[PDB]
């Protein structure tokens, strides 16, 4: 089954989901990367409130989520500070 | 501005003496019996027919089609000043040969031609030719004037309440130059005046004397903060440049005349030392001047981002609130600036113990946001026995002195203050060592420096600067060295930021005063401008005049330093500044806060849009500055530099180009509904980068604009690299993938370059750790190859997208790169705009690759 953009703009194979290139006008195909300019990254942030952050802040080297999940491939190692 | 504080030429005794000599029969003649022709120099005595004073002319042909003229006294009572530390090396010479001689003339050939020099004996005259074309004349109007040193307003001289003891009396030197065929001359910053220099016949000469001019006004020849004695002449047929290497107060007269321009230099002391740079193209002149005074220092990438400044941010919490404001309002910013109130009572290298008690922690918080900080360090030192800097400089005799041997004391920001003698190499070594992390306590690698008031500004001094008869290293007077004092401050500071890191990190230093060679040490800006529309307009000709003389890292305070700009003016200034090299918002102490998120949502969005465009273009800016660093070519360019034969561009100053690729015409009028954009070039096409509409040159296009419009056009035949993933700072972006924008020429071709490195070190030169890629399109193929193979870099940067303007719809797109199987790329095509988007090439930027459109 292929993926459908949440705005219906296109349909792409699921290998183009989180493939680090923006294919959906709403950014819905890259919830885990910094590829889309209008996308969002969800911090699950167990132990605190879960917040959404801009996709431009995934792997920017800055710790945005208290659980540190937004920095997984940047060289910055982020500690859990949700307490 | 209060003009009575500053001398006109009439109130300057040497300018009045020199300028009272009008064109006529020169009393100087060359004694051809004394002529001696050497390899590196021809020497011949000159004599004043009346005074019988004997001078020595040292004429040198130089490699790269340059001639150097030096004239000094034959038997001086005391040595005259020869400007040091400006020339990056001793210029390689070319041999002169005698190719003709009569009773009154000697013809000289440079190497084996085609450049010749004719020395006329009486009256003394020099003519420069390529073959039989006369290029330039020296002393053709007989304005040469050399005041010899007599026995120690001609002598003791007073201005207002300041007395110049003038122990050496009149020592001024002057010389004129004739430029046949030239009607347009440019350069000699810094002046709040038009790009094309005006004739001075009916008014004041252009003044070159580093001065602090409070609330300076526009379109007048008053001397501002910096002085670069370089004039460029441009015509349809050739390009020329004059480099008057003198550090004293200098006036420049320009007169028009078959069309011909005459240039006259008048300096207070020093020898006559002038370089003639013969082109023939303006890029030949750039290289010629760069070989003498060096090239623009490669800025660390972050300093090309957005700088947020004001006088002043209150304390650490304010700085951190500003930092958070940018992130909370989705606006990028690399550097926040700390003006003079961050220090302890304007004692530099210190921190205010209440408002900045823990500077290291503040710098650590900014480093966690991957942002920098800039702290101001001025070259005036408070007279204060509790101030360690003042005690060390006083105890070591490193201060400028008066004639009685005491340390000079003037008035500035901290009250009474002394001035380190930056012409003393021991003083500069001391200064550089003070920037070590152990001496400058509270500093960290992400702290950088701003040198201000280094004219030097002296509040109680004549014309708000240092007395003429102050004494510097080696006994030289301040009048001898004035225009390089700021340069020495810039240099010692830039050296300090390099040495504190052990020689690894590239510096960033902003300087207000400057001279020839200041491009080697960082950035400059046009000082205290005003929040008015005309000051927005004049930022273009002022930074263009600096670009033409080597200073590419130029900018003006965004929004204006004085007064409060209306919201629309602030928006238009961010759009203007976003396309200028040094991009900093700055503001006076009594202005309202104007951080970009404090405006209404409509103005915030247009300012954010402008910031995104600047950050997206960082790879393009970085490459232009690498080209300036290696070749000496300016980043910001007048339209005539790219179109030397389109005489309708010779005076344009509401429009400019970045490299050869982008033509910029910012909106600079309140309530404007359109701009007149001149798109030059025969057989040339231009793409509106916002609508992708293609326009054929030459034409004047009326383009409607809104508040969010920045009229920008890409030239056909260029490839512009961008980072389309805008983050909060450039450090966050420097490993992100590149998007290539290909604007096809009418022949279906394009080309461009891309430079990459670590972004902040000298590893590119000491380890050759960099990439220089060439991108080229022709036929139906886009090819990436190495433009410099010695450069290798470990980088994850890849090509995520290619945008082709002016292309038809292909049947298939094929990518090949070594080490990989042939790949098929999907694509999108807009038939109305002829734009082709290639999806995810996915190839490393360090790899050779080629994309074919079948
Ligand atoms: O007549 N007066 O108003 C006047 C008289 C006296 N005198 C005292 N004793 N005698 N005279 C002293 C001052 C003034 N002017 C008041 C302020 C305007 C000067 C601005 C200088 N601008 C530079 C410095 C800085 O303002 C902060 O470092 C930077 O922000 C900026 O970027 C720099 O260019
Ligand atoms: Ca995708
Ligand atoms: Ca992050």
């Amino acid at each position: 089954k292929p993926f459908t953009c949440l705005d219906g703009t296109a349909t792409i194979p699921f290998d183009q989901v989180n493939d680090d290139y923006c294919d959906c006008k709403d950014g819905s195909d890259e919830p885990g990367t910094a590829a889309c300019p209008n996308g969002s990254f969800h911090c699950t942030n167990t132990g605190y409130k879960p917040l959404y952050i801009l996709s431009s802040r995934v792997n920017d080297g800055v710790c945005d989520c208290c659980d540190g999940t937004d920095e997984y491939n940047s060289g910055t190692v982020c500690e859990n500070t949700c307490r | 501005v209060d003009r009575s504080n500053f001398k006109t030429c009439d109130e300057s005794s040497f300018c009045k003496r020199q300028r009272s000599i009008r064109p006529g029969l020169s009393p100087y003649r060359a004694l051809l019996d004394t002529l001696q022709l050497g390899p590196d120099a021809l020497t011949v005595h000159l004599i004043h027919e009346v005074t019988k004073v004997l001078l020595v002319l040292e004429l040198q042909g130089l490699q790269k089609d340059m001639t150097r003229i030096r004239i000094d006294e034959l038997e001086p009572r005391r040595p005259r000043y020869r400007v040091p530390d400006v020339l990056v090396a001793d210029p390689p010479t070319a041999r002169l040969s005698v190719s003709g001689r009569d009773d009154n003339s000697v013809e000289l050939t440079v190497a084996e031609g085609p450049y010749k020099i004719i020395l006329t004996a009486q009256p003394f005259r020099l003519d420069l030719l390529e073959d039989r074309s006369l290029l330039l004349s020296v002393n053709a109007r007989g304005l040469m004037a050399f005041e010899h040193q007599r026995a120690p307003g001609a002598w003791e001289e007073t201005f207002k309440t300041h007395s110049d003891s003038k122990p050496y009396g009149p020592t001024s030197v002057g010389l004129d130059f004739s430029l046949p065929g030239m009607e347009h001359v440019y350069g000699i910053p810094e002046h709040a005046d038009s790009l094309r220099l005006k004739v001075t016949e009916g008014g004041e000469p252009y003044r070159l004397y580093n001065l602090d001019v409070f609330q300076y006004e526009l379109n007048n020849p008053m001397a501002l903060y910096g002085s670069v004695p370089v004039l460029l002449a441009h015509s349809f047929h050739r390009d020329l440049g004059i480099f008057w290497l003198n550090a004293a107060e200098t006036w420049v007269d320009i007169s028009s005349n078959t069309p011909q321009t005459d240039i006259r230099w008048m300096s207070e002391s020093g020898i006559i030392d002038v370089f003639l740079m013969l082109g023939p193209s303006v890029f030949d002149v750039f290289r010629q001047y760069a070989s003498l005074t060096g090239t623009q220092a490669l800025p660390p990438l972050f300093s090309l981002g957005y700088h947020q400044s004001r006088w002043n941010y209150r304390d650490e919490a304010d700085v951190l609130e500003v930092d958070q404001g940018f992130d909370d309002h989705n606006m990028p910013c690399d550097v926040i600036w700390l003006d003079i109130e961050h220090a302890d009572g304007k004692r530099y290298f210190t921190w205010d113990p209440t408002r900045f008690p823990q500077p290291l922690n503040m710098l650590e918080h900014l480093a966690s946001k991957r942002r920098k900080l800039v702290a101001i360090v001025d070259p005036h030192i408070k007279v204060d026995s509790g101030y360690r800097v003042h005690e060390e400089l006083r105890n070591h005799g490193l201060y400028v002195k008066t004639r009685d041997g005491s340390d000079y004391e003037g008035w500035c920001w901290p009250g009474s203050a002394s001035y380190p003698d930056f012409t003393n190499p021991r003083m500069r070594a001391w200064w550089s060592n003070m920037f070590s992390f152990d001496n400058y306590e509270g500093s960290a690698p992400n702290l950088y420096v701003w040198n201000d008031m280094n004219e030097p500004s002296v509040f109680n001094g004549p014309e708000v600067t240092m007395l003429k008869d102050a004494v510097h290293y080696g006994g030289w007077e301040h009048r001898d060295i004035h225009n390089i004092y700021g340069l020495y401050v810039h240099m010692a500071t830039a050296d300090g930021l390099i040495q504190r890191s052990g020689g690894i990190e590239r510096p960033f230093v902003l300087s207000r005063a400057f001279f020839s060679g200041s491009q080697r040490f960082g950035a400059v800006w046009t000082g205290d401008n005003t929040a008015e529309w005309d000051h927005l307009k004049i930022s273009i000709p002022m930074c263009l005049s600096l670009a033409l003389v080597g200073l590419s890292f130029c900018g003006a305070d965004v929004g204006g330093f004085f007064k409060n700009p209306e919201p629309e003016l602030l928006v238009r200034w961010y759009q203007m500044g976003a396309y200028q090299p040094f991009f900093r918002a700055h503001a006076h102490l009594d202005t309202g806060r104007r951080e970009p998120w404090l405006l209404a949502s409509q103005y915030q969005d247009a300012i954010r849009d402008a910031l995104f465009q600047r950050y997206s273009l960082l790879p393009f800016w970085y490459t232009l500055f690498y080209q300036a660093h290696k070749e000496g070519f300016p980043v910001m360019r007048p339209l005539w530099v790219q179109y030397p034969e389109d005489m309708s561009t010779f005076s344009i100053e509401d429009q400019f180009m970045l490299g050869d690729a982008l033509l910029i015409h910012p909106v600079s009028d309140a309530g404007a509904h359109g701009v007149q954009v001149y798109l030059p070039g025969q057989e040339e096409v231009w793409y509106d980068i916002q609508s992708y509409q293609k326009h054929h040159g030459p034409q004047t296009l009326y383009l409607p604009v809104t508040l969010s419009s920045i009229p920008v056009f890409q030239r056909g035949g260029t490839i512009v690299p961008r980072w389309m993933r805008v983050r909060r700072s450039s450090d966050c972006m420097k490993d992100d993938p590149i998007t290539l924008f290909v604007a096809l020429s009418p022949q279906g071709t394009a080309q461009g370059e891309l430079f990459l490195d670590d972004g902040h070190t000298f590893n590119y030169q000491t380890r050759h750790e960099f990439l220089l890629r060439r991108f080229s399109f022709s036929g139906s193929t886009l090819v990436s190859s190495s433009a410099d193979p010695k450069g290798h870099l470990e980088t994850p940067i890849w090509i995520e997208r290619v945008v082709i303007m002016g292309a038809g719809k292909p049947a298939a797109v094929v990518l090949q790169t070594k080490g990989s199987p042939e790949s098929r790329l999907s694509f999108q095509h807009d038939p109305e705009t002829s734009v082709l988007i290639l999806r995810k090439p996915g190839v490393s930027v360090a790899s050779d690759w080629s994309i074919h459109l079948r």
